[PDB]
């Protein structure tokens, strides 16, 4: 396109001038044609909106459903005159107020993380400067057209895509368009056939580092490079999360039981006698009865709690779903430049005494240092040091040298800090040799030269220093520095120079070549006259000091963090845009590709065989470049991605980044992306969970992910991962836990219908039940340790391992809830007989039992009642059913804690939450029951002693079950009890 | 997921096993609930309750009981004896459980004060109970007047007292029924009512009851009170609460909790 094309088929297209440039009306009426030179802003949700959001879900629709069926009952029996219909008003509105109180807690959350992640969100205008009609005035860069000339200078942000005209040593910032972590030379020579790769086009949203240059206003506003991928990802569809599938499918079981029992129970009461209105009444109070009320917001605050965690270690979810997905997350793609690496050019790799050195390139210092006793290393440090023109800012002693600010090149840049980290005040050192004499690096000599003085008042020689290219540099120095000696050139040491050279540039690194000149003072005395336009001095027959090569390299706690990752069976395929030597040597410093794993070319170059005669099953690492993805079908790429292990994505373009987690994704993987770039965020957009750099994220990564690493701290992910896995674990046990309750809650209805006994449970005793009594003790069971090392095991298989499953379901329902419905009949009986009602007259006695215009009914002592003294006495019976499923719910809290192990072994009292919640729960119960005036407010009555103690036999077997139960599953696993007895 | 081999993700031998797993499990969890109602039962016992939390008063009946909306509403027409007939057949056949018939189990009292029984001397290990007899409502018994006093605009209304056991009104003096206007019609006197027994007092030997396996002939003791001045074409509220130091008529949760409240309205 506009690369591939000469001025003269330009400057027509867009009716403007290459010095001349466009006409000041001609721009103005261009601006009308297309708008302002901005991207457009993305769509925007109304605050209303978002809330309704948060009112919604499979568990918030199940409610609601709940709720609508409780007022259609309502409707039906106020249509026949019932008296007892307040406990239908009562349960549709604590549905709908923990519905609305919970969606209001997710809505603050939500609001808090904005808040937070807006706050480090910068802002500034932008300016440009332009040249219209000759006149070269500085213009907003908004108000840029296509065809504008613009000139751009080191420091400003390129205005708009421009194809440039001319250029003098003008370089590029494309990290966060691209991958390319080096800077990016800028010429108006059309290099690569793409846009994308040619060096005669600069992207809107880059930053000029150096140099000048002047262009053509090619691409505008949201047509730009930048513009398109904003649109890209706007298009991208952002999936459920796995937890939300899971609570879906949980929400299916529910309504499939609830449909089960209702209409058995519905079918029963027609067989006894009951009309179909009251059967149907039956049938939509059961379906009612199995949706559990609190356990929504239970599940909102374990999520919440572990959101907090995660918080704690400046890791912050966008929402409180997230918080499971890096625990459920099998494939993490990841992005290089600025996600693995610091995005930062550093000395990584020194070469000098034939000996190759590896220096210290963590942000933090954190690593080793090499061998620095020596004296050709003394000799190259003060070449490296003299030979610097780039500076510290002044004012400067609490940031750490890596994170300083200096002005000058990348590479002068690390230079600066590297001497500054092993000399120490390199500006000093620098300063303490004055310089009379120095030489830019201009392109014709490809280096830099400086003559200085010594420090020392008693040496009159002059020290000529000069940094460059290496094969620029040996072209020069007939003599080589080693170990302080300075033997000559014997083309041992040009092997061996070669070799040294050859093996740093495939690490992916750029090399440069230092030397030394010691000038005579019998030539040179001081004050020599030194002319750079003159060559007075000796340009030839130096001392090639040493080698010093760069690279962008890995943050500090990203190779731990990626070796944690695949230890928990997360499979870890680097996607980046850089080049692909860059990229697959970065993947092996991180871990991402394994030491003695191969690449075909790698084991082609072993076996001296060509590429296409090598078993592709034999290597186990496969680097894929940009253009041959183009070529590959989604068939080609899953063989290659089911083929290769450890995979790595070079040269990939954010469509492309796309497709390789769409790909992931469609093989069955919940896919985790991390990236800082504009060109991953279509992929943070689609993965699973998204995870974005604070600091270094661009603001289109930070809005298309779901999780924000505020520190820039890659170790987070494992601690994501970890938190996820463990949330997991204790959402099912608080799950089991709030399910167990629910059939006690039922049964007594059941019997209630069917056997026509006086009430033994209320609405409003339920409620409390439900809403205040067991929230604490289900949400303290969040805080229960793992039972395993949960970062050893390989991830969940998302069809096969459900939240909430059959053998959980039918545990907690007709195992432990039956336990707890025969322990609160058994409680409700005594009660019943102790107070003058045997068994056998409860049975079938609810008519006359509740019957207003009975005031005289028998007991089984004769003793006669009113309707008053029988409703008292059914309060008393809500109380002792109530008491009946608080004790066999502190039984059923401590045998929740864990899934396998014993309580013996993982601590009945390390979960001092658990403790708290139920001395919590202990204390309300014992407040409900004996507070004054609560017969008439809640009808719960003050209990004699011995009602505690019947269920408490019950609650004792409920543990001893529960432990054989797990001693068993320990004991023999594989066996049948394990696969029938264990969730 | 319903097939051949496999039925709901689980073969047929395998249903077979946790299903049997599963009836062991309820069929051991239904033992233990029977045993321990077994148990419960056998620790009850028989003849009094061991607590009577919710009896610390007795309740108080009416009879005819006509119930409207919010309770007991008698009315009828002195014109019409279709208004009545009803009422007078309730009385009727509540009193035919007090014909000397009825009361051939049941024993004279002459004493007065409480039946104290300490042990068992009436046949078949049973304690003696009191005879009451609808000759003591002379009046308002049923004769000579079959329409308690309905059909002359003076009705008889019998006044029942619930039974509790061991339960001791005073024995300071007699239970005794009271019956007044709750809201006296201001252009009008007090209530006018004459008792049946005198005085409107139940015999202090009805008292203990020791429930109904050691007194299976008891029959409370009835009080008629004949209401003398009731105005015609009105309504009226007539509260009939019990006067006796064991007694409470004071509760708000329960209307009938030693007393009763009536509406009644006489049109002619
Ligand atoms: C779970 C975390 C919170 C998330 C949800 C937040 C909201 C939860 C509240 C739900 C209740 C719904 C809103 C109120 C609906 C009922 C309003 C009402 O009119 O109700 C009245 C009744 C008693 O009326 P009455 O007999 O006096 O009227 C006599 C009148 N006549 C004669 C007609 C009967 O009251 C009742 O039904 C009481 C019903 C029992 C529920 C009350 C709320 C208890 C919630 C406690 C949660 C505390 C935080 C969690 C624990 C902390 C550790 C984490
Ligand atoms: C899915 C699994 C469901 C399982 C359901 C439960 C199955 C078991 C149910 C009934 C079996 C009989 C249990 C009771 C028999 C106990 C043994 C016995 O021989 O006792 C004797 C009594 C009669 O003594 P008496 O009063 O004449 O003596 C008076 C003594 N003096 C005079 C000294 C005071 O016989 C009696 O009471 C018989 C009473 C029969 C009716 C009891 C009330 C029915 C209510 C049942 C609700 C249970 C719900 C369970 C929830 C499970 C959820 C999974
Ligand atoms: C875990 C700890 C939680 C602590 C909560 C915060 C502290 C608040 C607790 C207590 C402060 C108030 C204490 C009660 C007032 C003094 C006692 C009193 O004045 O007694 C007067 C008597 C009580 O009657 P009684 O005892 O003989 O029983 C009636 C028996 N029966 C069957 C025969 C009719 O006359 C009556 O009935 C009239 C009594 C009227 C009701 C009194 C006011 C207290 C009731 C409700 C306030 C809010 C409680 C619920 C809070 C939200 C849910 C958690
Ligand atoms: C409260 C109510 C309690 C009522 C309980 C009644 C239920 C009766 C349970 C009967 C146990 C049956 C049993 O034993 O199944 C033995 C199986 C053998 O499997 P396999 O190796 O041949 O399968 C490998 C071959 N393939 C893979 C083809 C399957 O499983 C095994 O041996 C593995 C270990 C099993 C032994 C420990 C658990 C069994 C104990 C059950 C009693 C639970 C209640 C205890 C008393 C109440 C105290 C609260
Ligand atoms: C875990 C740490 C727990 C720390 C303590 C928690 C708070 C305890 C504070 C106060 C409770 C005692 C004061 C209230 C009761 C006397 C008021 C009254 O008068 O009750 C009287 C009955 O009382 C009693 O039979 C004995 C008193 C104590 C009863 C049990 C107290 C509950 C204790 C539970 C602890 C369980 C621990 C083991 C299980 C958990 C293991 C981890 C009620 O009179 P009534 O039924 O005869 O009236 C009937 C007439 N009608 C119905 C018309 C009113
Ligand atoms: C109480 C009576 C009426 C119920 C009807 C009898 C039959 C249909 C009952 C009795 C025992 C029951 C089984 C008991 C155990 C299990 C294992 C559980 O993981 C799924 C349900 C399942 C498979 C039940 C299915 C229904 C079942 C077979
Ligand atoms: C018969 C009475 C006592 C009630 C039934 C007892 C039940 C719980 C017992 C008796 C026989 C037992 C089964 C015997 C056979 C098998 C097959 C074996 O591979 C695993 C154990 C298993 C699956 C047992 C499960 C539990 C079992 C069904
Ligand atoms: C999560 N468990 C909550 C519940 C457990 C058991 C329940 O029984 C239903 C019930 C009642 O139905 C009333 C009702 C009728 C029709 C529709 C909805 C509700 C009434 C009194 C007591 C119990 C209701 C709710
Ligand atoms: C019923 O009472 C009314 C007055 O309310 C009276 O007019 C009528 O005569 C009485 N009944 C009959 C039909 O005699
Ligand atoms: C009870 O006593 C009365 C009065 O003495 C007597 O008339 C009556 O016959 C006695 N009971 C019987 C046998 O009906
Ligand atoms: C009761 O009946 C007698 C006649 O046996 C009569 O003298 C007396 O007045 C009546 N009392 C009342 C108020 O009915
Ligand atoms: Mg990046």
């Amino acid at each position: 396109n506009d690369h591939q094309l000469s001025v003269a088929e330009l400057e027509q297209k867009y009716q403007t001038s290459a010095t001349k440039g466009l006409s000041a009306s001609l721009a103005a009426e261009l601006l009308l044609r297309d708008g302002p030179n901005a991207l457009r802003p993305p769509r925007g949700t109304p605050e209303y909106v978002k809330f309704a959001r948060q009112l919604a879900g499979g568990l918030q629709c199940l409610m609601w459903v709940a709720a609508a069926i409780c007022l259609i009952a309502f409707a039906i029996q106020a249509s026949e005159g019932d008296l007892t219909t307040d406990d239908n008003l009562y349960l549709a509105l604590a549905l709908i107020a923990v519905v609305v109180v919970t969606g209001c807690f997710g809505y603050y959350q939500e609001f808090k993380s904005t808040n937070i992640i807006a706050s480090f969100k910068n802002l500034v205008p932008q300016q440009a400067t332009v040249i219209r009609d000759g006149d070269k005035f500085q213009i907003n860069a908004d108000q840029l057209v296509v065809g504008d000339l613009v000139e751009m200078k080191g420091g400003d942000r390129v205005p708009a895509d421009i194809r440039i005209l001319q250029a003098q040593g003008c370089k590029v910032d494309n990290s966060s368009l691209t991958g390319e972590s080096e800077p990016q030379t800028r010429s108006p020579e059309c290099t690569h056939e793409s846009p994308l790769e040619t060096r005669n086009i600069a992207f809107f949203s880059t930053m000029c580092l150096e140099g000048t240059a002047q262009g053509l206003v090619v691409n505008t506003g949201d047509r730009t490079i930048i513009g398109r991928i904003a649109s890209l990802a706007s298009g991208v569809e952002n999936e459920k999360t796995p937890i939300a599938i899971e609570i879906e499918h949980f929400v299916d079981i529910i309504a499939g039981l609830a449909i089960l029992f209702g209409a058995t129970f519905f079918i029963v009461a027609m067989c006894i006698g009951y009309t179909f209105l009251r059967a149907m009444v039956f049938f939509m109070a059961i379906v009612v009865a199995y949706v559990p009320e609190g356990l929504l917001a239970t599940v909102t605050v374990c999520l919440s709690l572990t959101a907090k965690r995660l918080a704690s270690k400046n890791c912050v979810v966008k929402n409180l779903e997230a918080v499971e997905t890096l625990g459920s997350t099998s494939v993490i793609c990841s992005d290089k430049t600025g996600t693995l690496t610091q995005n930062r050019m550093t000395v990584s790799h020194l070469w000098f005494d034939n000996h190759i050195h590896s220096a210290d390139t963590t942000e933090d210092q954190s690593g080793q240092t090499f061998d620095q006793s020596s004296e050709t290393w003394r000799a190259l440090c003060r070449v490296l040091t003299l030979c610097n023109r780039a500076a510290f800012k002044s004012g400067q002693d609490a940031v750490p040298v890596p994170k300083r600010i200096v002005i000058g090149d990348a590479s002068e840049t690390a230079l600066l800090k590297f001497s500054e980290l092993t000399l120490g005040n390199a500006m000093g050192y620098r300063e303490r040799f004055p310089k009379v004499c120095e030489i830019p690096f201009n392109s014709t000599n490809k280096f830099q030269l400086s003559i200085h003085t010594l420090e020392d008042p008693r040496d009159p020689r002059h020290v000529l220093v000069m940094k460059g290219a290496p094969e620029r540099v040996l072209e020069r120095c007939s003599s080589i520095l080693i170990k302080g000696q300075e033997l000559p050139l014997d083309e041992q040491w040009r092997e061996a120079f070669q070799t040294a050279y050859l093996s740093l540039g495939g690490l992916g690194e750029r090399v440069l070549g230092f030397c030394q000149l010691y000038l005579s003072e019998k030539d040179y005395p001081p004050g020599y006259a030194f002319d750079v336009e003159a060559m007075n001095f000796p340009t030839s027959g130096l001392c090639f000091a040493g080698l010093v090569s760069m690279i962008d390299p890995p943050r500090a706690t990203v190779p731990d963090a990626v070796l944690k990752c695949r230890t928990a069976g997360i499979r870890v395929i680097m996607v980046t845009g850089d080049h692909p030597i860059t990229a697959k040597a970065i993947a092996a410093s991180v871990g991402i590709i394994s030491e003695g794993s191969e690449t075909v070319e790698d084991i082609a170059a072993r076996l001296r065989v060509p590429v296409d005669q090598v078993n592709r099953k034999d290597a186990r690492a496969c680097v894929i470049n940009g253009m041959q993805l183009k070529d590959m079908d989604p068939s080609e790429l899953v063989e290659a991605l089911r083929t290769h292990p450890e995979m790595v994505f070079a040269r990939t373009s954010p469509q492309q980044k796309l497709v390789i987690v769409e790909s992931c994704q469609r093989l069955g993987a919940i896919v985790a992306v991390t990236g800082d770039g504009v060109n991953d965020s279509p992929a943070l957009k689609k993965a699973d969970i998204g995870v974005a750099m604070g600091i270094a994220g661009s603001d289109a990564a930070k809005n298309a992910a779901d999780m924000i690493l505020l520190d820039d701290n890659f170790a987070s992910i494992v601690t994501g991962v970890e938190q996820g896995r463990l949330i997991f674990d204790n959402l099912k046990k608080s799950i089991a836990y709030t399910l167990t309750k629910n059939i006690p809650e039922l049964t007594p209805y059941l019997i209630y219908i069917t056997v026509s006994v006086p009430l033994p449970l209320g609405c409003i005793t339920i409620l409390f039940i439900e809403l205040c009594t067991d929230i604490f003790p289900s949400v303290s069971l969040a805080y229960e340790k793992a039972e395993s090392d949960i970062m050893h095991l390989r991830p969940r298989n998302p069809k096969r391992d459900r939240l909430v499953n059959e053998p959980l379901a039918a545990y907690s329902y007709f195992q432990i809830g039956a336990i707890q419905s025969f322990a609160g009949f058994t409680d409700y009986f005594t009660a019943m007989a102790q107070e003058g009602w045997f068994p056998l007259l409860c049975v079938g006695l609810r008519p006359q039992w509740e019957n207003h215009h009975l005031q005289d009914l028998q007991d089984s002592y004769g003793q006669e009642w009113t309707f008053g003294q029988r409703l008292y006495q059914q309060y008393t019976c809500y109380t002792v059913f109530f008491i009946s499923i608080e004790m066999c719910q502190i039984a059923d809290v401590l045998i929740r804690k864990t899934r396998r192990l014993s309580a013996f072994q993982q601590g009945f009292f390390r979960n001092r939450i658990l403790v708290i919640a139920i001395v919590f729960q202990v204390c309300i119960g014992c407040f409900l029951c004996y507070c004054p005036g609560m017969p008439n407010i809640f009808n719960f009555m003050p209990i004699r002693f011995q009602w505690w103690l019947v269920p408490m036999p019950f609650s004792l077997l409920i543990f001893v079950y529960d432990e054989i139960r797990k001693l068993g599953v320990r004991c023999c696993p594989g066996s049948w009890w394990d696969q029938e007895l264990y969730y | 997921n319903p097939d051949t081999g496999q039925m709901l993700g689980r073969t047929l031998s395998r249903w077979v096993w946790i299903s049997l797993y599963y009836v062991a499990f309820y069929v051991v969890m239904s033992g233990i609930f029977a045993l321990c109602i077994y148990v419960l039962m056998r620790t009850i016992d028989p003849y009094t309750p061991d607590y009577q939390d919710q009896l610390k008063s007795p309740g108080v009946t009416l009879r005819p009981d006509v119930y409207g909306e919010k309770g007991l509403d008698i009315s009828y027409n002195v014109s019409d004896s279709t208004t009545w007939a009803g009422l007078a057949h309730t009385l009727h056949r509540f009193l035919a459980g007090y014909s000397p018939a009825a009361q051939e189990g049941s024993i004279n009292c002459t004493s007065e004060k409480y039946f104290f029984q300490e042990s068992f001397l009436a046949p078949n290990h049973t304690k003696f109970s009191c005879k009451f007899t609808a000759d003591m409502l002379q009046n308002c018994s049923g004769r000579p007047d079959p329409t308690f006093g309905f059909a002359e605009g003076k009705p008889c209304f019998i006044i029942k007292m619930n039974r509790i056991v061991k339960f001791l009104p005073g024995n300071s003096t007699a239970p005794r029924v009271d019956c007044a206007f709750l809201d006296q019609p201001r252009d009008g006197p007090p209530l006018q009512v004459e008792y049946f027994p005198a005085n409107g007092t139940y015999s202090l030997h009805y008292f203990p009851y020791y429930g109904k396996k050691a007194q299976p002939h008891y029959s409370n003791p009835l009080v008629a009170a004949k209401l003398l001045n009731v105005p015609r074409n009105r309504d009226v509220v007539i509260v009939c609460k019990i006067l006796a130091e064991h007694v409470s008529f004071d509760n708000p949760h329960d209307p009938y909790e030693g007393k009763v409240e009536f509406k009644l309205k006489i049109q002619k």
